[PDB]
RNA sequence: ACCAAAGCUAGCUCAACAUACUAAACAAAUACAAAAAUACACCAAAAUAAAAUAAAACAUUCACCUAACAUUAAAGUAUAGGAGAUAGAAAUUUUUAUCCUGACGCUAUAGAGAUAGUACCGUAAGGGAAAGAUGAAAGAAUAAAAUAAAAGUAAAAAAAAGCAAA
RNA sequence: ACGAGCUACCCAUGAGCAGUUUAAAAGAACCAACUCAUCUAUGUGGCAAAAUAGUGAGAAGACUUGUAGGUAGAGGUGAAAA
RNA sequence: CUCGCACACGCUUACAUCAGUAACUAAUAAUAUACUGAUAAUUAACAACCAAUAAACCAAAACAACACUAAAACGUUUAUUAA
RNA sequence: AACUAUUCCAAAAGUUAAACAACUAACUUAACAUGGACUAGCAAUUUCGGUUGGGGUGACC
């Protein structure tokens, strides 16, 4: 016999039933759409169409991402959207030579970075690509607000972002307690990214953490039947009092 | 960062279908190592006067080692960004005044 | 030869044929002679000519090539400017 | 699976402590070192290898200890001596002629006049004469003794340059150290340990030594008599 | 080939294997190694005087059964709290804040036998 | 509580009374209520197996009706 | 005349539909040596599938091979390949509802392994059976009723000479 | 994936070795228990998928042995007999 | 004619009493510790379960006087709390 | 190939002169540790052409 719905859709229809239904819509819409991550290891060709060199004919051409592995320790730092390339290689690059398994590993560095909005120095493992992206986006906090989830690739990056996004939507006074000058000054330049509060606490969440959170907002000790029966009784007694 | 390219051409799937991959599409040739490129420079705007490099309110080009690990942590410089640039446009206009 | 393909279940063509032979529509196959670019200084001009020819294959070879080649290659082709369009019909054949 | 090492006891005791041999196996259980196992059962005596160790941090000065008894040790080739002063006892490695009912000085104090060296004496290197025999030699000051502990071994103090001592290890290699490091003066106990004759294979087994393999290996290029110029001098002196 | 299927029991193992049959522990091991019983952990049977009362283990056959109505939270609310509540709302003395006079209990942790975590066996 | 055990079954876990709170408890801490990823495969199998059984129970009942209808055609 | 022989049921197979997809049953006990109410902790984790095989050997290669996108064509075409074996697209095209669900599928050596993952066999992972037939009634057993047909025997040992018959 | 309850080697923790000879508990000697397995005959679908009868070697040691643990197949372990 | 009584480990009712055995177990019988049924049964003093943290203790077991070398398993007491 | 050690270039952190002559370079390296090479160890994959008055040796193709 057959499953009525394809198994590929069993993950999706898992999210249409049960507690996942009661999750905030903006969050589910942030998980739904998977935007193609910025090319990192493979280098993309710009054109859609390319003239075949051998053939002399106009050829349709597509860009296929190269699978990259992210060890879990990459989720503790920020590696700049990159990771391990697991693959094979020919020796000497002659197609006729041996074919050999090969893995290319990113070069990692211990670097401490300063977050303005979070007023803190974090000791983080980053790549040279991360530093170039921070450089290019002109600030640490900039790089973290200005980059999509798929491009950071870190749970830690997403938690940093959740944090300073909250600090922006709240206008948290505890940022710089003594100097409202510094405070307004900093909260000023980042005014482009400011989002409401209901959105800001759901940004960097894994589906697990989300389901937990929603389970805790929904936590209620079932109401004693004495209450409900008392209210039914007061309803009936007030309708017996108002009819005469 | 290693930049890598496929030895075997991948067929097309054009409608938005995901490409159908074989094991032979896992064989890569190494086209570049970014770390081995001749390295670029970093452009900054100094907020104080550095010994060798220059004055407060100056536009300087250094090597990224010196800029990342000395100047920017110590608040001796800021990035070349436009919003940070207009500040020193104004500073240059109100300096030469008095 | 693949008689039933994996994806389509159709019958594949052996491309190694399609590069060295030519099928007229009559069923005759046409081929180059072997070794015609090889060691020319060492050969007679007569032999060289015999080599520069385009020649026809015997029945057995023809049937073999037809089996190794799908239907598409046996279709009637009208090419503009085609050298060989002159030769694709057969004439005055009493058998 | 996983085994825990027996080597956990935090507080120092003169009392013999019980220990578990493991023939050549690492903590995973695989054989790392071949040919070890099943000796006689042994207790272990904790040895204090820092010879200058002021009892209380209150009185820092050079102190003196009495040698109570000199005992055999199963764990090391040298013979060891029980040494008591103040309220405290410790096991130290015994110098050659050290005997029971004895007096032994432990001092960190250098001086311009050096010192007349007895046996049990522990002094900083800079405080000794330049021909002296030393054992239990520290590397970095405050570290504790590592070098020249084996039975009947002695190194020699060679010279003193630039607030630094240069000594000669029993392998006849030279070692450069600060002159602030402590050493004991003399040859280590039990000098005839060299000439001991193991009579029978059984005796070897008593020492926890399992026989060599039976496999026949042809000798390689590594084999022969290699005559190498003696190695350069090790310096534990960290230059600025 | 041993025995897989037959259930594991104290009769089966070595000397060192002692596994109770499921009676409940009445105490702890004390100082001397001797065992100490805690008078509180030993169930105290509460038995009424049966002698002066008339009921029997069986019932007369011609005695009727009845229409079977399972007790519901509602019926119990109507036999107890409803007369008192109606009496004090009709009199205007009803206080939605404190219902405790009607027998409602806000929290269970004060009283001896609690209903929800269920402090008593039977 | 409704929990998911090692085997991926959705189980009703009754609670137990302890003198110490749950994070300080060795023995309880070494139970796992959650499944690892491999378990997901087995879960699927379970479903399918179940589905089969139901599927051919249904077909049986259907069959039994037809037989009877040609044995007792009083309709 | 013995040994035997015959049933037609148990259920199964393949699809359709379908809601949606870990059944049933939970009082206690169950992750101490599972089924043992009760004491200060720890807890947890990921790395490319490989090869048999095809190439008449074997070394690059070798569809499918536990990753949703179907259907009609384009097309076994463009391309890719020790340019060998083989592999192989796309642009672009086509697809009209819902009911009429069943059977030129099996019938106890078949159909599920299944009366059962049981017995039994393995230390363990694991392997894994066989077996049913009276009648409306057996609350009709001095019991009544239709095959007596396999090999094996009995009823009934053998009598010169020979592929055993012609 | 599963296997070191057999066997190889280890780790913990226990247990055995009587008589005789010797200044001696000396990998000495005689000889039991104990441990092995020399030589022959039985046996060869056997009592037994390696035994029986005799006969032999060691027998305070590199000895035998119980219990609980360890090392795992690209491995382990090995007084090498693959 | 002489491998006996007990315990550990392991087996799990194969043990006990009464009855039955045409056939089933015993490599045959007789009958029964082993097949069948019914009914019972091993009772704790033995055994398992049965404290932590500090602190003084260098000093073998060998009839232990005292030693040998291969350097050796096995606890007292004092303090602090121990339902 | 991987892995284990070696050696080197690059990456990464640095450091010096304001360099020399007349009228930018050079050097540094604690533990980790990346990319690309080198030399070994330990290894991985695969194969033993045919004819032959049997095969082998010899001979031959
Ligand atoms: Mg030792
Ligand atoms: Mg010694
Ligand atoms: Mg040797
Ligand atoms: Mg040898
Ligand atoms: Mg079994
Ligand atoms: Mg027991
Ligand atoms: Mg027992
Ligand atoms: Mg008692
Ligand atoms: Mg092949
Ligand atoms: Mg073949
Ligand atoms: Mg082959
Ligand atoms: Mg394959
Ligand atoms: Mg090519
Ligand atoms: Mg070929
Ligand atoms: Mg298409
Ligand atoms: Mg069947
Ligand atoms: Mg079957
Ligand atoms: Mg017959
Ligand atoms: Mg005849
Ligand atoms: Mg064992
Ligand atoms: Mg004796
Ligand atoms: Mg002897
Ligand atoms: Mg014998
Ligand atoms: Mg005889
Ligand atoms: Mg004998
Ligand atoms: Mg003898
Ligand atoms: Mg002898
Ligand atoms: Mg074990
Ligand atoms: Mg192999
Ligand atoms: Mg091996
Ligand atoms: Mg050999
Ligand atoms: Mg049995
Ligand atoms: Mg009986
Ligand atoms: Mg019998
Ligand atoms: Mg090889
Ligand atoms: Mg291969
Ligand atoms: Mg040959
Ligand atoms: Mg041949
Ligand atoms: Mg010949
Ligand atoms: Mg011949
Ligand atoms: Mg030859």
């Amino acid at each position: 016999p057959l499953h009525k719905v394809p198994v590929g859709l069993w993950k999706q229809l898992r999210l249409w039933e049960g507690i996942y239904s009661r999750l905030p819509r903006h969050y589910l819409r942030s998980l739904e759409e998977a935007r193609t991550p910025t090319p990192v290891h493979y280098r993309p060709h710009g054109a859609k169409f390319k003239i075949n060199p051998k053939n002399w004919q106009r050829e349709r051409v597509e860009d296929v991402p190269i699978p990259v592995h992210y060890p879990p320790e990459s989720q503790l730092g920020l590696w700049g959207g990159e990771g391990w390339v697991l693959g094979h290689r020919y020796v000497n690059n002659d197609k006729l030579s041996k074919r050999v398994r090969k893995v290319w590993k990113p070069q990692l560095f211990q670097r401490e970075l300063y977050s303005e909005i979070l007023d803190k120095r974090f000791t983080v493992t980053v790549t040279m690509r991360t530093l170039d992206l921070i450089d290019q986006a002109c600030g640490f906090d900039f790089y973290i607000l200005k980059t999509p989830k798929e491009d950071l690739c870190s749970k830690f990056g997403m938690d940093l972002k959740r944090g300073m996004l909250l600090r922006l939507a709240r206008q948290d006074p505890q940022l710089h307690p003594d100097d409202p000058a510094r405070r307004a000054a900093i909260y000023d330049r980042y005014k482009a990214f400011v989002i409401p509060e209901a959105e800001a606490e759901w940004v960097g969440l894994t589906l697990d953490e989300a389901v937990e959170k929603q389970r805790l907002l929904e936590e209620k000790d079932p109401i004693p039947l004495f209450k409900i029966f008392v209210e039914e009784l007061l309803g009936q007694l007030q309708q017996q009092a108002l009819s005469e | 960062t290693v930049i890598v390219e496929r030895w075997w051409k991948v067929p097309l799937a054009g409608e938005g279908r995901k490409p159908r991959l074989h094991r032979r599409h896992r064989v890569y040739k190494l086209v570049e190592d970014t770390k081995h490129r001749p390295k670029d420079n970093l452009e900054l705007v100094l907020t104080q006067s550095v010994e060798e490099l220059g004055v407060r309110g100056d536009l300087v080009s250094v090597k990224k080692s010196v800029g990342r690990n000395r100047l920017l942590p110590q608040g001796l410089a800021v990035y070349a960004s436009p919003e940070n640039k207009k500040l020193f446009e104004e500073e240059k206009l109100l300096r030469q005044e008095g | 030869v693949t008689y039933f393909s994996s994806r389509k279940g159709k019958r594949k063509t052996v491309k190694a044929v399609i590069y060295r032979f030519l099928r007229l529509h009559s069923g005759l196959w046409l081929r180059r002679k072997a070794g015609y670019k090889k060691k020319l200084w060492k050969k007679t001009a007569a032999r060289k000519r015999r080599l520069r020819e385009f020649v026809f294959c015997n029945k057995t070879q023809s049937k073999l090539l037809d089996k190794m080649t799908t239907s598409f290659w046996k279709r009637r082709n009208w090419y503009a400017d085609d050298p060989y369009q002159k030769y694709q019909d057969r004439t005055n054949l009493k058998v | 699976a996983t085994s825990v090492s027996w080597k956990s006891r935090t507080k120092y005791t003169v009392m013999p402590v019980k220990m578990r041999k493991s023939g050549g196996r690492n903590h995973t259980g695989q054989i790392q070192v071949h040919g070890i196992g099943g000796g006689h059962k042994q207790r272990y005596r904790m040895i204090d290898f820092l010879r200058f160790r002021p009892e209380h941090e209150s009185k820092p000065g050079p102190f003196e200890e009495k040698v109570i008894a000199v005992r055999y040790d199963p764990c090391r080739s040298a013979d060891i001596a029980l040494v008591a002063g103040g309220n405290r006892k410790r096991w130290i490695i015994a110098t050659e002629n050290m005997k029971a009912g004895d007096t032994v000085l432990n001092s960190d104090h250098i001086g311009r006049m050096a010192v007349a060296a007895r046996e049990g004496d522990a002094h900083p290197l800079g405080a000794l004469p330049v021909g002296t025999l030393i054992n239990n030699v520290e590397s970095e000051p405050g570290r504790g003794a590592q070098y020249i502990r084996a039975a009947g071994t002695c190194g020699v103090l060679l010279r003193k340059v630039n607030g630094t001592a240069i000594i000669q290890l029993p392998s006849k290699r030279q070692m450069q150290v600060l002159e602030t490091c402590i050493a004991t003066v003399g040859r280590v106990s039990n000098v005839d340990h060299n000439k001991r004759v193991i009579g029978k294979a059984g005796r070897n087994r008593w020492l926890g030594k399992r026989p060599n393999s039976g496999l026949w290996q042809r000798k390689g290029g590594w084999a022969g008599r290699k005559i190498r110029p003696l190695p350069p001098m090790k310096s534990y002196v960290k230059l600025p | 080939g041993a025995d897989r299927m037959s259930k594991w029991t104290s009769k089966r193992g070595p000397r060192t294997f002692c596994k109770g049959r499921g009676a409940k522990g009445t105490g702890f091991h004390g100082r001397d190694g001797k065992f100490v019983q805690i008078k509180e952990m030993i169930p105290e049977l509460v038995v009424p005087e049966l002698a002066g009362f008339k009921l029997k283990p069986y019932v007369n056959y011609r005695a009727p059964e009845g229409t079977d109505t399972p007790l519901t939270a509602k019926q119990l609310f109507l036999e107890t709290a409803a007369p008192a509540i109606e009496k004090d709302f009709k009199a205007g003395t009803f206080d939605p804040e404190h219902l405790e006079k009607y027998g409602f209990e806000p929290t269970q942790e004060g009283k001896l036998f609690q209903l929800y975590p269920k402090n008593f066996p039977r | 509580a409704w929990r998911r055990d090692i085997f991926g079954r959705i189980i009703w876990h009754k609670f137990k009374q302890w003198p110490i709170p749950w994070y300080l408890n060795k023995k309880y801490n070494r139970k796992r209520f959650f499944a690892m990823p491999y378990v997901e495969r087995f879960v699927r199998m379970r479903i399918e197996k179940q589905a089969r059984i139901k599927a051919r129970k249904r077909s049986l009942e259907r069959k039994k009706e037809k037989f009877l209808q040609e044995k007792f055609p009083h309709l």
